[PDB]
Formats: C-alpha cells, sequence, structure tokens
C-alpha cells in the first residue's frame, strides 16, 4: 500500500515542477517586451 | 531525458542593483532561455525517491518499524529536494515579476 | 498500535503539506 502513496506524491510534485517552469516561460515573454 | 545535463552555475540572482541609464536585464536578452534556465537550475534535484514495485498478494506483511523508516526517508527527500526548491522557484518568480 | 498510528499522522501531515503547497502555487497569480 505505502508504495502507491510515495509513487503518487512523486508524480504530484513533478507536476508542480512542470507548472513553475511554464510560469518562468511566461515571465520571460514580458521580460523581453519591457526591454 | 534526451541529454545528460551537468549542474548549472550557483544562482545568478545574488545581485544588488545599480542605476546609471541602462537596464541590468540587457545581458539576459542575449540567451533566450536565461530566466527559465535559472528556475530550471533552482529546481535541479540531487536525490529522488525511486519508483517502487507494488507488494504482491503472496508477500509477508512487514514489521511496522521498517514501514515508518521507509516513510520518513521518502517524506524527508520530498521536503528537501522538491518542496523547498519549488518555494525557492516561487520566491525567484515573485522577485522577477515585481522588478 | 502506536507505530501504525504515527505512520497515519505523518501520511496525513505530508499530504496536507502537499495540498497546502498546491494551494500556495495555484494562488501565485503572476501578471
Amino acid at each position: 500500500q505505502l508504495e502507491s502513496l510515495i509513487n503518487k506524491w512523486s508524480l504530484e510534485l513533478e507536476d508542480q515542477e512542470r507548472h513553475f517552469l511554464q510560469q518562468a516561460t511566461q515571465v520571460n515573454a514580458w521580460d523581453r517586451t519591457l526591454i | 531525458l534526451s541529454t545528460v545535463h551537468p549542474a548549472s552555475p550557483p544562482l545568478l540572482c545574488t545581485r544588488e542593483d545599480v542605476e546609471v541609464a541602462e537596464s541590468p536585464l540587457r545581458v539576459l536578452a542575449e540567451t533566450p532561455d536565461s530566466f527559465e534556465k535559472h528556475i530550471r537550475s533552482i529546481l535541479q534535484r540531487s536525490v529522488a525517491n525511486p519508483a517502487f514495485l507494488k507488494a504482491s498478494e503472496k508477500d509477508i506483511a512487514p514489521p511496522p518499524e521498517e514501514c515508518l523508516q521507509l516513510l520518513s526517508r521518502a517524506t524527508q527527500v520530498f521536503r528537501e529536494q522538491y518542496i523547498l526548491k519549488q518555494d525557492l522557484a516561487k520566491e525567484e518568480i515573485q522577485r522577477r515579476v515585481k522588478l | 498500535d502506536p507505530v501504525m498510528a504515527g505512520i497515519g499522522e505523518e501520511i496525513a501531515h505530508f499530504q496536507k503539506e502537499l495540498e497546502e503547497l498546491k494551494a500556495r502555487t495555484s494562488k501565485a497569480c503572476f501578471q
């Protein structure tokens, strides 16, 4: 059982890692626009 | 991953700003990945929990004590290598968006 | 059993930290 919580919490943290990268991509577009 | 990524340089954001006429950001237009690569550096893991094979409908049930140490090993690695780095990435995006 | 209780309370705490992380990320309106 415990295996299926740990393996799940990995994927649900890698999902937030993917969200923070896309937020950084969006800021980079406004960054250049203000240069 | 399609590439063996080496580790990036230590944190391009321990800068104090100085005003004469020009923006400190001009140097960060030269490489299109610049800010996203700094966030991808802050997120760079140095330990992870392995993917675990499920227990079988013929296995012996383990002592509770092994299961506590396996849980604390796993939650420590999540706290130290994911959660802390995601709040550091959040403070970096908060500092960048404000500027 | 107390070991089988502490395992339950850390599983409840750490998933609360993960849901309070998701609730700290999804409120970061970067514009």
